[PDB]
């Protein structure tokens, strides 16, 4: 019976679950919005490329580092792509502060079934990280490997 | 490629539109412990909530959208919520919104002249997208206003959206390659 | 009972309205000190700096919402309206940081009825950009109309 | 007898005097230390112009950007600056976290000599704002003056 | 009895030295998936990216420290290291905020006793980056001597 | 269309002007609970509660700025506040500057050549509206000094405050516009 | 230089797998209270703790890595975390991968030819960092499972990791230079 | 405008001296209450403390900066700020850096040549602002380890530091301005 320590997946504890697949799905909808009203006018367009860099893969770049509280190297410039842009901050601002209010607090829950944070109680963070990093040396490998083959193909 | 994205196109349409019908009529939405007379282990949808289990399994009773006495309805958010939980409305749009997204491909496929039916079938499934994000959140909400699980109708409404979005991005790049296509037959012509 | 929009409550009504005729305010006065001057256009013409006035309201949102843009004042009087907004914008976000972490803690999780109501705003605001999207969209079109005739 | 409300400059509280001026200080000197180290060798510069866009006032500008969490459109690129930006960074995040821990809570101290925020508990900050703008202004319309002039003087 | 380097309080040492640990390695992996590909680099040849070990360690710096950089990772690889390291930084940052508001709440205003660690680290860094330019300036001023003999 | 946008600009001018003249004049700025005699529903402005209910109902009396009964003074600071929001300066000065505004409008009708009246004009409507803000949050600041909601006298500030933004802008786009001409007639 | 940068290269990477090498055998990576028989000054390593102080001191004990006296059994995920903690499966992968990259360099001395044989040596190095930062977070946090401090094993181990990605840059840079020689060589 | 910034450089280097000179030998730092007898207001700067008003006034008595007993040698970190706040060594080197940034100021006006010595002059006027930074930070720590005001010895040198920077800054510009003429006049000639 002794207190069960927080999981790895701790982090996720400040909001419920169905926040979470709200929050994934609304990500999913402002980037399709903005990247619909960035690119389907003729009229953006001057081979030929758009007036802005906001395609489907920059868009859902735009979107993710907007909710990181980060931002990147391109913003909307029409009055469409600013209204996405603008809602999906506002929206950004109320949850992340609303996630990051009580996060230590969340991280450190001991339960029945002021300390320094420890490790342990980040330790989900950091395995996620040196995931991803795994995962993004293998995609860049395959991406090479793949050209590789291809100038294979192309020395033949 | 641009018949297989047609294809593409087709098919997740055809996907996220009977996903979206069968969550809406199916009644695997919710798990949790209640009474299906008119307190077992009950799974429950969008109109009917049904026993699972004990002695009397199978039978189904109709979701009482406006409960508790006194109908104490001073405020209008209260109220409001609960009307657009009962009618179901965002769901059902997005039924609606995919079906006409559908006939836009179809018909458009008739044509293959008119650029404008791409652009109105990829506004239709993003529209219906954000109809099954809104509809998704009155659910919960009215929901909450005790274990609970979400069955495979809710998961189906889900990927309903997911698809619904992903058809709607196609559909704006096969608008924007027609486009663009006509700007570079206009360009060599001339 | 907290209601939809009760993510407003830290703050109160008086604020929120305050703070949108100062975002006004400071949005007017940066295009106004970057554009009036003839001297900051080079030969329409064109101006030194890219602060017009909806680009100085994209300029002082994406600063009060902790985003930024992809543009930045550079004159004296500009740099003097972007700082005091950066001001502003700092005690002001911390303050409904602070009192709202005051608010919540009244560790249960957050459920998603208590934040619904900025996910309406949000699908609201994606409606609207579409439809302006597709109204500045027939606008052009219609416009090709009496340029093909 | 009667509770003293928050002065209209209640936002300096949750900080002493000391640190103020200290941080009023940090600043000056990380502004000029990094126009220093990105402007005074030769071998930074090409009528002539810098490889680098830090003078004494885009330095003062940057690193009021970094202490109010904002952010410029430059940013240092050699490895003395980079430095002098990175270690200003790491104390504007350990200011700023400090400062903004309770900044609700001393902006509503009642003083003897949760509820939502009232205008009055921020009036300063909205009157120093306005400050600044028609400070502004009145800068604004002095060079205009100014050039004014000078185009007479150019004019006869 | 806080020291003056209380303001490390709220995270343990090991987390400390992990969050290093994990940022030398991100900057490692994001470097490699930027510039390792010839395929990358376009025609010394010029790389299609800015991303070499250097700028790969402002930018993770950049995004740890709330701050950002001028440059931002542009393919799917990057891309991927570089939403992981945003991850990971919002999560260990609002940590380190929320238990720093948990410690300082233990309303009396901060001294300067608290913050003279950060004050002095910060003098030390920029005398750390006068030395580096003076030593770099000698260098290539002996550099240019030596060419002119 | 430079005759569209001085009509649109005169019209907006003239409507700010009315409307923060109207909110000055008028008394249903707050409702709240007061006396006007010497607890009821009530109904105040800048400078005058009238009773909105009871045997009471219609009689307005002039708004105690500094009262000495329930407060028996207070700081400097208060007092300042206090000497700010019974002088209601910052409306005032809000009122006088869209006048002064609109005449700059005006003014150029006959003096077609000179283009800095322009910028007056413009100068002067943002000067008003930031005058307007201020006066707002001295109004509220002073009225915390348990139910109240503000009346339609508050908002034509409000909107007062929107429409002399929103004409500064057009007269500076004005302004730049006739330096543009100008400079273009300069160079041909 | 290129010759300077592949003995760079060789001995950072012979340097970081002896430091990862001895980190693994020794046995001083904490320092706490314990027992080493069957409380008292300690260090411990990844598989035996030995006494420091007092009557049993230089007697070593094997690592108790799955206890059932004061723990009698845990929850899976717990579980989990002790058995990668006792097979040291990160720490010994990171061995592992900086032989392998070693072995690369080697291979690609003999083989002057394949470019790809650096580049496979610097994601070589470049895992065995990843893995390193793994196993040390893994061993931190079963530690967790009142004074203790880490010993020169531990801070061996944190070396080889920042040395391991060193050489991984180093690497990548001479895989780089390669690509470089080989398009300017194809294009004159 | 470079005699002009010459003379700016130098009679800023001048004051900037001349204030923290002032500021380190003087005594009015701080006013507090204590006892001046080797308690009432006293005025005491870095190293002496003067009673004001009273009886006693004019009597001063040097600062004890290793009080109280038992001679608790255990940690490190109060030591060392003890230590450098009796020692006062970084007001002192500040002095130094600010009367060295004069010489080479001096110096370069002899020889009019060698630009390397306005880039010492503008490096030495900023780390004698930083040296000044260090020392008011840990003076101000040694008195937290009961009103109190700073005294006009304080602000004589805070206003030291802003001068100094400011000094540094021009200096800075006027290396830069020589190194630029010298590339025109290579460009020229050739
Ligand atoms: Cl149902
Ligand atoms: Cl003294």
């Amino acid at each position: 019976p002794q207190k069960s320590k927080p999981g790895v997946f701790s982090f996720l504890d400040p909001l419920a679950y169905e926040i979470w697949m709200c929050i994934v799905f609304a990500y999913i909808g402002v980037s399709v919005v903005l990247f619909l009203v960035s690119r389907f006018s003729p009229y953006e367009w001057h081979s030929s490329e758009s007036t802005n860099e906001f395609g489907i893969f920059n868009s859902l770049w735009f979107s993710l580092g907007a909710f990181m509280q980060q931002g990147c190297d391109i913003s909307p410039r029409s009055l469409s792509g600013r209204i996405v842009g603008g809602v999906w901050w506002f929206f950004t601002l109320i949850i992340i502060s609303s996630y990051t209010a009580n996060l230590a607090a969340f991280l450190t829950v001991e339960r029945m079934v002021t300390s320094a944070l420890s490790l342990s109680n980040v330790a989900g963070v950091f395995y996620i990280l040196v995931g991803g990093l795994g995962l993004a040396m293998l995609v860049a490998l395959i991406e090479f490997c793949y050209k590789s083959r291809a100038e294979a193909k192309r020395m033949k | 490629d641009r018949g297989v994205q047609m294809l593409l196109t087709t098919v997740g349409a055809f996907a996220a539109f009977s996903l979206m019908t069968i969550a809406v009529g199916t009644d695997y939405w919710l798990y949790s412990r209640g009474v299906c007379k008119t307190e077992v282990m009950t799974h429950s949808g969008l109109w009917r909530t049904c026993c699972l289990e004990g002695n009397f399994k199978g039978l189904c009773k109709q979701i009482d959208h406006f409960p508790e006495d006194a109908d104490y309805e001073a405020d209008t958010a209260e109220y409001f919520l609960r009307a657009v939980r009962a009618s179901s409305i965002f769901p059902i749009l997005s039924v609606i919104l995919l079906f006409m997204g559908g006939l836009c491909i179809a018909a458009s496929e008739f044509y293959k002249t008119r650029h404008n039916i791409i652009l109105s079938a990829g506004i239709f499934f993003v529209s219906a997208g954000l109809s099954n994000i809104i509809g998704i959140i009155v659910y919960i909400s009215a929901n909450a206003g005790n274990s609970y699980s979400y069955g495979w109708s809710f998961y189906f409404g889900a990927l309903s959206f997911i698809i619904a979005e992903m058809v709607g991005v196609l559909a704006v790049h096969m608008f924007i390659d027609r486009h663009k296509q006509l700007r570079a037959t206009a360009r060599a012509t001339d």
